[PDB]
Formats: structure tokens, C-alpha cells, sequence
């Protein structure tokens, strides 16, 4: 029943302030402490520090002193992580973990993503990718998702009915915008015999796009 | 702060085999070390605390050992659900420090990449853009180098690459290389090739097209 619930994803400009909450439940809140862990995208876990839930006193690591603050509200059983004057290096996922005996980090939170950028909310440009008129057993189709912000976006083939032979590539940043691509490989006897539609949905801008892949010509 | 270093960042092994992940420290932490597992979806769970005490809910095929500065995590019967990134953590003296982390990957038979090249969409060309996409799907091992030769000359800048993690199904790898440039730049030349240099072949695999 022990669980740590964190707030949703955050989108801030450089120099702004972000506040991350960590709701504790299923136990006595004042019996254990809360740890905070930073993880940059593609990087390893970094122990930021922990806060005593009785004395409300934080214990930060080496690099997390100055613009970082641990806080809590005893009546609401919720810990808080605040970062002031946000920078590009602050772009990471921040986990909260309950501090048990033997200095172990147990009952981790789902993590709260923080994105520091100046980019505005931008809808993706869904583009169909068909091969050249010029053979073989199988045929690979594609779907280009260019220049959107922020994450995430959802890409399915034929309303999720087409799952096998699908490679959805991780989003890559280019001029502060995300670009995603996905490949689908099917037999020659089903395309262009049957409709292959790329289903791209970007909820941040309320965008839903269905894109059929047509033969070049 | 103590420097917790894991000498191996990437590790490959066949299913069923025994794997051992080491963890080194700059100081003696006196068996005050913990092991964690981070599944591909990002979720983190405690495996072994206090060097050897398996945590509640952890399979018996997990084991940890070591003393002083050197410690190790061992998985006897490697299973597909054990494919994750493992971090070591000391708690002798504050502040706590995680290790670099070791990514675990499944070993399989080598496979040649399936190279597919794609011309800019007609819908994109109307927007002034012209992305040339090159798919390199289902290959092994992970190591691979791409080369965008344009008019016989290698195009260095303007190349946007994306790599997938190891496939959950066939344990292969895939890459998406995109030559991002405008319509004007796309019409200045007329020879877009895509060289795929991989272990499986002496000569690289070449896919190309032309807007003739």
C-alpha cells in the first residue's frame, strides 16, 4: 500500500522556478525520510539528497547546493523539490524515494520530468514515407514526425492493429524541437493492397493526424 | 564524496548464462553497498541491500558479494526480464553516491542491417522542407557506422541520427539516419546515397535514389 505519488511533467523557461511534489501514503509519513534523485536523459542516477520528515532539515549533495531546496508539508504528507533559476542542465527526471533502514532507497516514485527550454508549444509535421517505385519479399514503410514541442507524442499503425515489424525511433532534438520517425515492415502482398495509416497524436497542442502511405506516383 | 565507478557500462550475454556486474569505490565503505535495477521503462527497484541481503520480492537467482572497496552483483540464470541497467550505491558516509551504471544486453547471432532509403514527401516539399530518411533495421551487433555520400562526396554536417534500444523481441538493433535540409538544398544536387558499414560485411551496404 506504500506509494509515492509525484506531480506531472513540467515545462519551464531558463531562469524560471519549478516545484515538484511527492505525496506519501500507505504509512506513517513522519517515520521515514524522503530522498531525491536526479537522472538526465541517457545519464545515470544522481543522489541529490534527502530531507528529515520530523525536523524538516535537508541534506544536499555536492553539486545540488544553491539553487535547490527540499521542503515538506506535514499535514499533507507531501515533500517538495524546488529548483530556482532553471538552466539547460536541469533538464532531467526527478525521482523521490522513501528512506528506509540501511540507507536504502525503497518505494521509488514514478518520477517527474522537467524540461528547460525557450521553445513554444508546436504541433508536429506528419509526413508519409513511401519507397521508390523501384522489388523483394517485404516492403518497409515509414512515418516522419518533424518539429514538435514538447514531448510526448503517440504513433500507432492502423489504430494499433499493426504492431509487428515496427520500429519507433526515439525523439531527437534539433533547433529546440523534437523529431521522431517510425518504420513498419510488411509483406508485398498487403501493400499497397491494403491501407497503411500512420496515427500521430500530440496532446500538448491538441493534434490528431492520420496519414495514409501512398505509392509514389 | 566517494567515487563509485563501474568499469563496464555495456555488457552482453546469452540467456541462461551467469553474469557478474562489478562495482568499485575509492574508499572502503565496509559492506554498506546497495544494488538497484532500472527497467527500460525507467522504473527503479531495490535488489540487494547491505551487500548480500536480498530484498523482499527479489528472485533467489540474484546475489551480491564483496568487501572493502570491491563489490559485485551476480545473476545465475539470466532471464529476459533481467535486461536492465544496474546501479551500485554506497551509504557508509554522506553523501550517497550511485555508480555509473551497467547496461545489460542479450547476446545473439550477428545479422545484417536492412537498409531502406526514402525521398522527401511531396507534402513536405510544399512546406519548403525536404528530409531524406535512411532506415537501418534489425542488425547485430550494435556497433555500426553510417555515411551520407552526396555526389560521391561525404556529407558530414546536417545528419540527424536516432538509435533504438535492443529490441525486446528479436534482440536486434535499428537506426534512423535523416538528412535534414530545405527544398532549395535538395534540388541543388542529384545523388543521395546511404552507406552502411557493419561487421557482417567487408564492403558496406549501399542504398540510393535520384530525383531524375
Amino acid at each position: 500500500q506504500i506509494q509515492l505519488v509525484q506531480s506531472g511533467p513540467e515545462l519551464k523557461k531558463p531562469g524560471e522556478t519549478v516545484k515538484i511534489s511527492c505525496k506519501a501514503s500507505g504509512y506513517t509519513f513522519t517515520n521515514y525520510g524522503i530522498n531525491w534523485v536526479k537522472q538526465a536523459p541517457g545519464k545515470g542516477l544522481k543522489w541529490m539528497g534527502w530531507i528529515n520528515t520530523i525536523t524538516e532539515e535537508p541534506t544536499f549533495a555536492e553539486e545540488f547546493t544553491g539553487r535547490f531546496a527540499f521542503s515538506l508539508e506535514t499535514s499533507a504528507s507531501t515533500a517538495y523539490l524546488q529548483i530556482n533559476n532553471l538552466k539547460n542542465e536541469d533538464t532531467a527526471t526527478y525521482f523521490c524515494a522513501r528512506g528506509s533502514e540501511f540507507g536504502r532507497l525503497v518505494y521509488w516514485g514514478q518520477g517527474a520530468s522537467v524540461t528547460v527550454s525557450s521553445a513554444k508549444t508546436t504541433a508536429p509535421s506528419v509526413y508519409p514515407l513511401a519507397p521508390v517505385c523501384g522489388t523483394g519479399s517485404s516492403v518497409t514503410l515509414g512515418c516522419l514526425v518533424k518539429g514538435y514541442f514538447p514531448e510526448p507524442v503517440t504513433l500507432t499503425w492502423n489504430s494499433g492493429s499493426l504492431s509487428s515489424g515496427v520500429h519507433t525511433f526515439p525523439a531527437v532534438l534539433q533547433s529546440d524541437l523534437y523529431t521522431l520517425s517510425s518504420s513498419v515492415t510488411v509483406t508485398s502482398s498487403t501493400w499497397p493492397s491494403q491501407s497503411i495509416t500512420c496515427n500521430v497524436a500530440h496532446p500538448a497542442s491538441s493534434t490528431k493526424v492520420d496519414k495514409k502511405i501512398e505509392p509514389r506516383g | 564524496d566517494i567515487q563509485m565507478t563501474q568499469t563496464t557500462s555495456s555488457l552482453s550475454a546469452s540467456l541462461g548464462d551467469r553474469v557478474t556486474i562489478s562495482c568499485s569505490a575509492s574508499q572502503g565503505i565496509s559492506n554498506y553497498l546497495n544494488w538497484y535495477q532500472q527497467k527500460p521503462d525507467g522504473t527503479v527497484k531495490l535488489l540487494i541491500f547491505y551487500t548480500s541481503t536480498l530484498y523482499s520480492g527479489v528472485p533467489s537467482r540474484f546475489s551480491g558479494s564483496g568487501s572493502g572497496t570491491d563489490y559485485s552483483l551476480t545473476i545465475s540464470n539470466l532471464e529476459p526480464e533481467d535486461i536492465a541497467t544496474y546501479y551500485c550505491q554506497q551509504y557508509s558516509r554522506f553523501p550517497y553516491v550511485f555508480g555509473g551504471g551497467t547496461k545489460l544486453e542479450i547476446k545473439r547471432a550477428d545479422a545484417a542491417p536492412t537498409v531502406s532509403i526514402f525521398p522527401p514527401s511531396s507534402e513536405q516539399l510544399t512546406s519548403g522542407g525536404a528530409s531524406v530518411v535512411c532506415f537501418l533495421n534489425n542488425f547485430y551487433p550494435k556497433d555500426i557506422n553510417v555515411k551520407w555520400k552526396i555526389d560521391g562526396s561525404e556529407r558530414q554536417n546536417g545528419v540527424l541520427n536516432s538509435w533504438t534500444d535492443q529490441d525486446s523481441k528479436d534482440s536486434t538493433y535499428s537506426m534512423s539516419s535523416t538528412l535534414t535540409l530545405t527544398k532549395d538544398e535538395y534540388e541543388r544536387h542529384n545523388s543521395y546515397t546511404c552507406e552502411a558499414t557493419h561487421k557482417t560485411s567487408t564492403s558496406p551496404i549501399v542504398k540510393s535514389f535520384n530525383r531524375n
